[PDB]
């Protein structure tokens, strides 16, 4: 770390209400969802996922579907993947 | 083996212990039936080498009446292009042919070692070449014939996947 | 006239058990070039008369005689793949939002 | 050409029957060998990964000084014999090692260091182009100069202005990438640097921030770990036990190399001490002065107003102050820069790298 | 093609140069260009498939079908297992995936592009086998009942040259 070497390290934001709707505005293209998903609220319920895991809990949201075996996932097929994912990360 | 019963032996419980799950599926195997199980061919020897453990072959599986192939591990090594695990494949071909036959371990470390730093020059074909032996306790061959018997000279880093409960089961000490 | 003289050809072409094809890394003015065998070593050969040692690119798959090794004609280009593992992506998938913040 | 006529007439003659002789020698194979050793009797060792086997005698074309032990040579097209020699050439496969450019520079930035900056000239650059002084007096003049200290405070720049006023071949190697876990590549690669290099006199060659090597405490070979004391031991051989007529030149800038020193530097192979120094007023006005020769400012602020009271800022603490006051007025797209991104720039850097011990009075 | 008849070489392909030429490479790892037969079928190529040459003119011989299949690499299927998946419980939560990451995108290929998320291509399980991390593996083939092959890489691969690729390819 040198004054020129390294001129500045940048510190990005932590996780938030605003910052765990990140991917789910963007990764919602492709994956196909329903008219009553809020983006915001939905991720009102969840914790400790803003880039990487967001994209987990969306793909675990595709597996809930999977067993009904519908064409939409809805916000009741999101609280499935919201403590599921917690689990493998509080371990260790 | 030209030689009469165990004089290193003397140990009743123990040595009548691994003719249990010899001599029960030579004649009738009717007890793991009713039990629905598979059967053990589990032996392990650990302690010093040469006493009490290695004659054990020549001895207690020279009077049961069955094949007794000795497999050296340094026979097996191959210096030149190996084929190591893959002789071995040939010689469970007796199996199958002749039911009563016996294959013996004796006194090998050196697969023990797993080398968690995975720093080795020839010996992480060592590893390698362990892995087809594990296919015999694994895939598609299921006998009850032909008994696993491994020694070893100390319980250090050797790998815990051959030391399951179903591949080994009868642990003789040299009290 | 053409098919079943092509089928007799097929006779007189094939005596010989094939060719080779190796990388050029240079030429000389020798009228020799060498070409690079992939299974073998580096070795300098010599062209036709309808091809030139300035028309020889760098690393170019080539024909080359069995006994003889000699180079017939250029037969392709230089191979798509590059070296072993290639990460480089220009303009990759993500190009205005896929990671926010 | 004149000779064409009369000199020419009992040339060709014998200069086409020869090419077909080589024919006859040559074909177009022109299998690639390997020449392990010469024999006086005219004999050879065949080398391919096809496991040759031949008892191939050496042809002509070939002298005493061209083959070489191990380097490739071509050969005969059925004998396999021997015939020509392969030209090296490019980058040779052993490890990193630069070849030549022309960099540009000079003393400018590094100004008021010159107390320092003469001395290092003395027993470098002086000792190059002037290949005399040594017949005359008979002292053999310092291989290489050992710096410890801050580098890139121009200390360390300092050594990359020396390289261009050599006006000769350069070179840097690498220095860490000896540390490998593996046991053993530290000696091997270094003394292939300098045996194939020694062809090329001027060296010069330059390591920065070795923190590993010299471990030694009370005895010469401890117990420690393999992967350290033995690499620098094969610094005792180049700048020791095999010493070349001044071509090699080995320079380490480092931290602190106080412990690390007399594992190596040795009574008189390379004499050089040079420590970084806090700038009186007079450095700093030439350090910061000539920097801003090329840059634009506003004109109502003076340079000197923040170089009466400041702590310990050296020529790469300046670099960024006026990068980072440079992009600030960029985004304006404005040349020059105004007095708010001076002091800005100053506070960053001084709360960031720079940090005492808290030790006051004494 | 009378003239190549029973002396046949196994050769492997490389990829095509022109209209009845082309190289073809061989299982001694050298390659050889000869002429393509023009009876030969050229849209069946693919550079896995192994071709037929020739000993002495080691000459293209005949387009292989899809029979060319080699047992030195033992290509064959599962007759009868018998390890069940129905008695092996207390996994479920997480053998949820046996019919979803297997037997689904054989059958249905529909439901991921109504979902829009990458399958379950790419399965690895690490952990000690024998356990019921293999004991799951032999199940599968009795929720399947179809073609399966379970074949243990280990020195399977060979330790010199040609042997190796053998098992590289066609596999």
């Amino acid at each position: 770390l040198r004054p020129g070497r390294i001129d500045r390290k940048i510190e990005f934001p932590p996780p938030s209400v605003a910052a765990r709707a990140e991917i789910l505005r963007i990764h919602s293209r492709k994956m196909n969802l329903t008219r009553g998903i809020n983006l915001r609220k939905v991720a009102e319920k969840m914790n400790g996922c803003s880039g990487a895991d967001v994209k987990g809990v969306c793909t675990e949201a595709g597996m809930y579907a999977l067993r009904e075996r519908r064409i939409h996932v809805t916000q009741e097929d999101f609280e499935l993947a919201v403590g599921k994912v917690m689990n493998k990360n509080q371990e260790t | 083996g030209e030689i009469t019963f165990d004089g290193i032996g003397g140990l009743t419980e123990q040595i009548r212990e691994l003719r249990e799950v010899i001599e029960l599926p030579l004649k009738n195997p009717e007890i793991f039936q009713r039990v629905g199980i598979k059967p053990p061919k589990g032996v392990l020897l650990y302690g010093p080498p040469g006493t009490g453990k290695t004659l054990l072959a020549k001895a207690v599986a020279a009077t049961i009446g069955a094949n007794f192939i000795f497999s050296p591990a340094s026979g097996i090594v191959d210096k030149y292009i190996g084929e190591s695990a893959r002789i071995i494949r040939e010689m469970f071909a007796y199996a199958k042919e002749h039911e009563p036959c016996i294959i013996f371990m004796d006194e090998v470390d050196a697969i023990g070692g797993r080398r968690f730093s995975e720093g080795t020059s020839a010996d992480r074909e060592i590893q390698r070449t362990l892995m087809e032996l594990l296919t015999q306790m694994d895939g598609f061959d299921n006998l009850g014939q032909t008994k696993i018997i491994m020694a070893t000279n100390r319980p250090d880093t050797l790998d815990p996947a051959l030391l399951r409960p179903g591949r080994l089961d009868r642990k003789v000490e040299i009290p | 006239n053409d098919k079943v003289r092509f089928i007799k050809d097929e006779l007189r072409l094939l005596q010989e058990p094939g060719s080779y094809v190796g990388e050029v890394i240079k030429i000389v003015s020798d009228k020799k070039v060498l070409v690079k065998v992939q299974p073998e070593g580096k070795y300098i050969v010599d062209v036709a008369k309808d091809i030139n040692v300035k028309d020889l690119k760098a690393s170019q798959r080539v024909c080359l005689r069995s006994d003889s090794y000699m180079l017939h004609k250029v037969l392709e280009n230089k191979a798509d793949p590059l070296v072993s593992l290639m990460m480089v992506e220009k303009v990759p998938d993500s190009t205005y939002d896929m990671v926010g913040g | 050409f004149v000779s064409n006529s009369e000199i020419l007439k009992p040339f060709e003659k014998k200069q086409e029957e020869e090419k077909k002789q080589l024919e006859e020698i040559r074909g177009n194979p022109l299998s690639i060998g390997t020449l392990e050793e010469i024999i006086d009797d005219d004999h050879a060792i065949v080398t391919s990964p096809t496991m040759p086997d031949y008892y191939v005698s050496i042809l002509s074309f070939v002298d005493k000084e061209l083959l070489e032990p191990g380097c490739s040579v071509l050969l005969h097209h059925k004998t396999m014999s021997i015939v020509g020699v392969l030209q090296d050439d490019a980058d040779p496969m052993v490890s990193v090692m630069k070849m030549d450019k022309s960099p540009t520079e000079s003393y400018s930035d590094i100004g008021g260091l010159e107390s320092q900056i003469q001395e290092i000239k003395e027993s470098v650059e002086l000792p190059l182009t002037h290949p005399e002084l040594y017949e005359e007096m008979g002292i053999k003049p310092p291989k290489g100069v050992i710096l410890y200290g801050a580098p890139g405070t121009g200390k360390t720049l300092l050594a990359k202005a020396v390289a261009n006023q050599t006006s000769a071949t350069f070179l840097r190697i690498v220095g860490s990438e000896l540390i490998q876990k593996y046991l053993g590549d530290g000696p091997r690669l270094c003394r292939q640097i300098f045996k194939v290099a020694g062809e090329n006199a001027p060296s010069i060659v330059f390591i920065d921030e070795i923190d590993a090597i010299g471990t030694k405490r009370y005895d010469s070979n401890s117990g420690g770990e393999r992967e350290i004391q033995r690499t620098m031991l094969e610094l005792l051989n180049q700048l020791d036990g095999f010493d070349d007529r001044g071509d090699v030149k080995v320079i380490m800038a480092t931290n602190k190399i106080e412990t690390l020193d007399p594992a190596l530097i040795r009574p008189g192979r390379i004499d050089r001490k040079i420590l970084f120094e806090n700038p009186d007023l007079s450095t700093k006005k030439k350090i910061l002065g000539i920097h801003t020769s090329k840059m634009n400012l506003s004109e109502d602020v003076n340079l000197e107003t923040l170089v009466t009271t400041k702590d310990d800022l050296s020529g790469a603490d300046i670099q960024a102050m006026c990068t980072e006051a440079g992009l600030l007025a960029l985004r304006e797209r404005r040349m020059q820069v105004t007095a708010e991104d001076f002091k800005q720039a100053k506070e960053r850097v001084m709360k960031n790298k720079v940090e005492e011990n808290l030790e006051g009075l004494y | 093609k009378r003239i190549q008849s029973v002396p046949l070489v196994i050769g492997q392909f490389l990829e095509p140069i022109d209209q009845n030429t082309g190289i073809v490479s061989s299982t001694t790892g050298m390659s050889y260009v000869v002429r393509i037969l023009s009876t030969l079928d050229r849209e069946l190529l693919k550079p896995s498939m192994s071709v037929a040459l020739h000993r002495h003119s080691n000459a293209l011989v005949d387009i292989l079908p899809p029979d060319s299949d080699s047992s030195i690499s033992v290509m064959g299927e599962n007759e009868k297992p018998d390890v069940t998946y129905a008695d092996v419980g207390g996994l479920d939560m997480q053998k949820q995936e046996i019919r979803e990451a297997v037997e689904l995108p054989l059958v249905q290929a529909d439901l991921y592009e109504q979902i829009g998320i990458d399958p379950p291509r790419g399965v690895l399980l690490y952990g000690p086998p024998g356990t019921g991390k293999t004991m799951l593996v032999k199940a599968v083939a009795n929720s399947t009942k179809a073609a399966f092959i379970r074949v243990n890489g280990s020195e399977f691969v060979h330790k010199y040259l040609g042997e190796g690729p053998r098992m590289v390819r066609d596999v």
